[PDB]
């Protein structure tokens, strides 16, 4: 196939994902498991296709201080998993202290001469893991220094921000990774008007660099400054790893003002009801030949289903009359069949996915405008306790 | 497209040399340095002493 | 002898415990305290090429460690552990039973994906004891790290079987015995009940060394809040007693149960404490054959502790109940007795650069006979900056 001779001696196969949240919800009965069964899937699949190496977009842990069963899932994992024989065919070339300045082994952890990594974990401090405390210190720095993930992008000053590349090479292929960890948005905002965000690039072969960024910013306008435009970054940046949005929109696309394709992977765990959880969740698998590039999107199949419905009464005034003093029982009525619909599909889909997670989670968003009244929301989730994942948000009225 | 340039590869008066391992294909393409040492009884049947081996002390 | 001692078929075994690490972090100025102490013993263990370290339990103060704490524990452990120096001991007994906890059941070093040089056994210590429906603990994560053996854990609390390790290097061989601390009353009524069992290689038995470590209290705190040597067997050979933190590493052989018991005591003072006051040490033991040699070593890194109670009433004529003055006498008296403190203090340090500076000073008063206290901060004042522990330089009992 095309991919098949895609991938030679000089092709990257970079594994992309985003907003692990380990451990969410892990005290949960039904969905405790979650996200460690998905961080193992993610690392076999890792493993199967034989990935140069993993670039995460951080958020790794849910919590900013990981319990301690989480951290040792994790780390049970990562040993299991990226320690391993397997040769690592490609090489760093710019100053490894330069990058991991901040911890005290600095060199790439493959480059360690006591650990058998077999593939590397890259990855940048998200928003929920940024680095706190007087030590300024993160889960991902307990790990790093572990010797299992290398972190890199660490801001050394808060007044001027130099976002170093670290410069990898596989045979005649070569890239700049510059990654920019998780920072609140509004600083950011201001940084960037001030002019105090500089990027340098190697003064060596120039143009042949694939110029590879990686951020971990709110990509939609909830504020004035309260995320980030793409209009502030450069279009010399070849690709950008946009990772904090959960949602998946793993699919690159180009900008044409600024000439630079966007990939947003979306989170690998379903973290909040919200209308952007409900796209299927994806694993992008990246390469990387010359100046050119191609992503693949991989379905996950241990991904509890979300499956979301908008519904508006005033939308379907024969169904639905509010005048009518039974129009109560009309709308639980239809309600239960769209949930009937919803989980028949969920169903449908999972006969085929042994791995994929039983109980699937549910919201029914009801505008109930037009003078139509809500209804025992709990009442009516009694009939499906066994069925849902979500049995107290089953339903959401809104207006 | 011009931005701050800084000469990053990283070669010092002598450039740096890169790592390697036994050649399996061709000219094989590592640059780790991890090797397993190994200890007493490497590549031997375990004489493992345990289940009925062990005896409760009366 | 000690070099006669040292050969192919000789174990050489550092033995610590309750290294507290970590406690009293946050403070400016013994925070720093416990992670100098631990440099100090693992580059000790370092540099007498010590065939393994078998730290007594505690090693995390808190029961769930600080970020800091945790990383600058793996930093040093990875330092100081990981290398290209051969293990030349090997296993014999079978390993699941001892890690099976851990989903990688082997001793760290013989997996094939890390460098370990130095090998590292313990067991857990009250305050990191497992907790939680998982039964995790901090030396579990270093474990999963791959970096310390936790072996000793007991899967029931109805009854608890003590497989032991079995470790051998050339002709000498060691039975290593892990009990991990355990409420001591729930202890002490199994070992009533005869719940208790050490299981025992049937391949020659006799020439086991049996070493059985432990951390309980040793003194009689209660009825039940202790753990009587005498229910031991004599069987064993040597017991390191972790848990009280009196240092007192040299080897004592009881008449009775005839086996020796070693308390190397703690690395770091955690309380006041008159035992507390004898100078640390970690006991680079050596076994060979069923002899064995214990040889302290100082500790240039813990803090000094200098300790003395007075008894006024023990000195009519320097101090009179009626004398309305007695109360500036005592204080002159007990600012020279402080001053004495850290002359010896400052003589002793001298040499020993590494040594931290501002010493530790507790003074108990016996108050009794009518004499009244003074102010302790006021008092205090003059040695804020003298002391490593100035709020509470002296102490008021009856
Ligand atoms: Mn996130
Ligand atoms: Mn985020
Ligand atoms: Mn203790
Ligand atoms: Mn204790």
């Amino acid at each position: 196939s095309t991919a098949d001779a895609l991938d030679d001696e000089n092709t990257f196969k970079i594994l992309v994902a985003t907003d692990i949240h380990l451990g969410f919800m892990e005290k949960d009965a039904v969905r405790g498991n979650d996200t460690f069964v998905t961080l193992d899937e993610i690392l076999r699949l890792a493993q199967e296709n034989e990935v140069d190496f993993i670039l995460l977009g951080g958020d790794l842990f849910h919590e900013n201080k990981p319990s301690r069963k989480t951290l040792h899932t994790c780390l049970e994992l990562l040993r299991k998993y990226c320690m391993g024989d397997r040769p690592v065919q490609f090489e760093i070339l710019s100053d490894q202290s330069v990058n991991f300045g901040f911890s005290k082994f600095p060199w790439v952890n493959y480059q360690d001469g006591n650990l058998n990594i077999s593939i590397p974990v890259f990855s940048i401090h998200g928003n929920n893991d940024d680095p706190t405390g007087a030590d300024a210190l993160c889960a991902l720095d307990i790990l790093s220094c572990a010797g299992f993930v290398n972190h890199f992008g660490r801001s050394m000053s808060v007044e001027k921000i130099d976002i170093s590349p670290v410069l990898l090479q596989k045979g005649s292929t070569k890239i700049a990774l510059y990654g920019l960890g998780s920072i609140p948005d509004e600083r950011l905002y201001r940084m960037f008007v001030n002019k105090k965000v500089t990027m340098l690039r190697p003064k060596e072969d120039e143009n042949s660099w694939f110029n590879l960024f990686v951020i971990h910013q709110n990509r939609s306008k909830h504020g004035s400054t309260n995320f980030i435009p793409e209009q502030f970054l450069d279009d010399f940046i070849d690709l950008v790893i946009w990772g904090h949005e959960h949602e998946c929109k793993i699919a690159p696309t180009k900008n044409e003002q600024q000439l630079f394709y966007i990939s947003q992977p979306g989170s690998s765990v379903v973290t909040s009801l919200s209308p952007g959880e409900a796209v299927k969740k994806h694993v992008g698998l990246l390469r990387i030949k010359g100046r050119k590039m191609n992503m693949h999107k991989i379905p996950l199949h241990t991904v509890r289903q979300f499956f979301m419905e908008d519904i508006v009464l005033a939308n379907h005034p024969d169904i639905f009359n509010p005048d009518n003093p039974k129009v109560t029982q009309a709308i639980q009525s239809f309600c239960l069949e769209k949930i009937e619909e919803m989980l028949e599909n969920a169903e449908r889909e999972r006969l085929g996915n042994s791995h994929q997670p039983e109980k699937p989670l549910v919201r029914l968003r009801v505008d109930y405008s037009g003078g139509f009244e809500p209804f025992s929301v709990l009442r009516f989730s009694q009939k499906f306790v066994d069925r849902v994942a979500n049995p107290k948000d089953i339903i959401h009225f809104f207006r | 497209l011009l931005t701050e340039f800084r000469s990053l590869v990283i070669k010092n008066s002598t450039s740096r040399n890169p790592s390697g391992i036994n050649d399996d294909y061709g000219q094989l393409k590592n640059f780790k340095k991890f090797k397993k040492v190994t200890y007493p009884g490497a590549g031997k049947l375990p004489h493992i002493i345990g289940g009925s081996d062990l005896i409760a002390h009366h």
